[PDB]
C-alpha cells in the first residue's frame, strides 16, 4: 500500500496474510470461518502446495501477540477461465484445513449478493484496500498492516484518464479501476489477493480483490481489482461443495 | 423498486410480482419489523468491526 495509513489493530479483521514456506506471498479476505477469497495469480509460481498458510488476526509481522490464527490451506479453487501469466478472472477461493475461531480480531467480510453488489455497492465512491505489501515503488514492504481509501472509477473513464502505455492488458467486465493517477496512492504486488472493502449502511462487503496494474503507484495509472460481483454464484456453489483430494482444483466458469 | 435506493433495504432486496418488495439480510442477521433494517443475531456478524462496535 502506497500513500495509506496503518490499519489500527483489529480494524481490518477480515484481512488474511498468505504465507508459503513462512514467507510473505499475498493477502486474502475471510468471508466465513472456513473460506478465504484471494487472487489466482498468487499461486502461479507455487510448487510446494502443502506449505501454504493463511494467517488471520495478524497486524505486526515482527511480533506475535496471541491474536493470530494460522491454518493450512486445504484447497485452492481457481476458475477454468483463469490463464496463468495473464490478468483476467483473477480470483481464488481457499478452504482452510480447520475453521478459524471468530474473535474481536478475526471477523469475516460480508460476501454480497450479485444484485446488491451491482445495483448498489458499485456506486459507493470510496472503498478500503489493505495489505503488508510495498510502501513505495521499488521500496520495502510493510511490517504493520496498512489501509488506503480509493475512489472507484468507471471503465470508460479509466481508459480515458490513463496514459496509453503499449503491451498493457485490457480492462474487462471481470475487473474495475480504483485509486489515483498522480502516483501518490495505490496498492502494489505485495497487497495482491487482498480486499477492496465497501461500506454501506454500517456494514462492509467484498467488492474487489488487489489484482494488477502498472509497476507500483505509477503516474497516469490506476489500480485494477477483480469485479467480485461476477463470481458470487460461482463462490457460493463451491462453498456448498464437498472437498476433493488435492490442493489445486480448477472449477468451471461460469 | 430494488434498483432505486436499494429499495429502502439496509442489505438485500428482492422484487416480486407487482409493486411488492422484500428486504433480506446476510446470514447472522435478522430483519426488523420495519422490513428494511437488519440486526445481528450473532456475536461476530460479517462486516462489523468489534473494537469499533463495542465503542
Ligand atoms: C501477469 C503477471 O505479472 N503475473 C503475476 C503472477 C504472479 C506473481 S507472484 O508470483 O509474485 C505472486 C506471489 C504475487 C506476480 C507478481 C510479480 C510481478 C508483479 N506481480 C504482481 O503480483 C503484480 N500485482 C499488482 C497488483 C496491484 C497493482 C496496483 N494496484 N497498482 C500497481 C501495480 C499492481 C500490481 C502484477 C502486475 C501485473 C500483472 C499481474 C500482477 C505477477
Ligand atoms: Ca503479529
Amino acid at each position: 500500500i502506497v500513500g495509506g495509513k496503518v490499519c489500527p489493530k483489529g480494524e481490518c479483521p477480515w484481512q488474511v496474510l498468505l504465507l508459503v514456506n513462512g514467507a510473505q506471498l499475498c493477502g486474502g479476505t475471510l468471508i466465513n470461518t472456513i473460506w478465504v477469497v484471494s487472487a489466482a495469480h498468487c499461486f502461479d509460481k507455487i510448487k510446494n502446495w502443502r506449505n501454504l498458510i493463511a494467517v488471520l488476526g495478524e497486524h505486526d509481522l515482527s511480533e506475535h501477540d496471541g491474536d493470530e490464527q494460522s491454518r493450512r490451506v486445504a484447497q485452492v479453487i481457481i476458475p477454468s477461465t483463469y490463464v496463468p501469466g495473464t490478468t483476467n478472472h483473477d480470483i481464488a477461493l481457499l478452504r482452510l484445513h480447520q475453521p478459524v475461531v471468530l474473535t474481536d480480531h478475526v471477523v469475516p467480510l460480508c460476501l454480497p449478493e450479485r444484485t446488491f453488489s451491482e445495483r448498489t455497492l458499485a456506486f459507493v465512491r470510496f472503498s478500503l484496500v489493505s495489505g503488508w505489501g510495498q510502501l513505495l515503488d521499488r521500496g520495502a514492504t510493510a511490517l504493520e498492516l496498512m489501509v488506503l481509501n480509493v475512489p472507484r472509477l468507471m471503465t470508460q473513464d479509466c481508459l480515458q484518464q490513463s496514459r496509453k502505455v503499449g503491451d498493457s492488458p485490457n480492462i474487462t467486465e471481470y475487473m474495475f479501476c480504483a485509486g489515483y493517477s498522480d502516483g501518490s496512492k495505490d496498492s502494489c504486488k505485495g497487497d495482491s489477493g487482498g480486499p477492496h472493502a465497501t461500506h454501506y449502511r454500517g456494514t462492509w462487503y467484498l467488492t474487489g480483490i488487489v489484482s494488477w496494474g502498472q509497476g507500483c503507484a505509477t503516474v497516469g495509472h490506476f489500480g485494477v481489482y477483480t469485479r467480485v460481483s461476477q463470481y458470487i454464484e460461482w463462490l457460493q456453489k463451491l462453498m456448498r461443495s464437498e472437498p476433493r483430494p488435492g490442493v489445486l482444483l480448477r472449477a468451471p466458469f461460469p | 423498486i430494488c434498483v432505486n435506493e436499494n429499495g429502502g433495504c439496509e442489505q438485500y432486496c428482492s422484487d416480486h410480482t407487482g409493486t411488492k418488495r422484500s428486504c433480506r439480510c446476510h446470514e447472522g442477521y435478522s430483519l426488523l419489523a420495519d422490513g428494511v433494517s437488519c440486526t445481528p443475531t450473532v456475536e461476530y456478524p460479517c462486516g462489523k468491526i468489534p473494537i469499533l462496535e463495542k465503542r
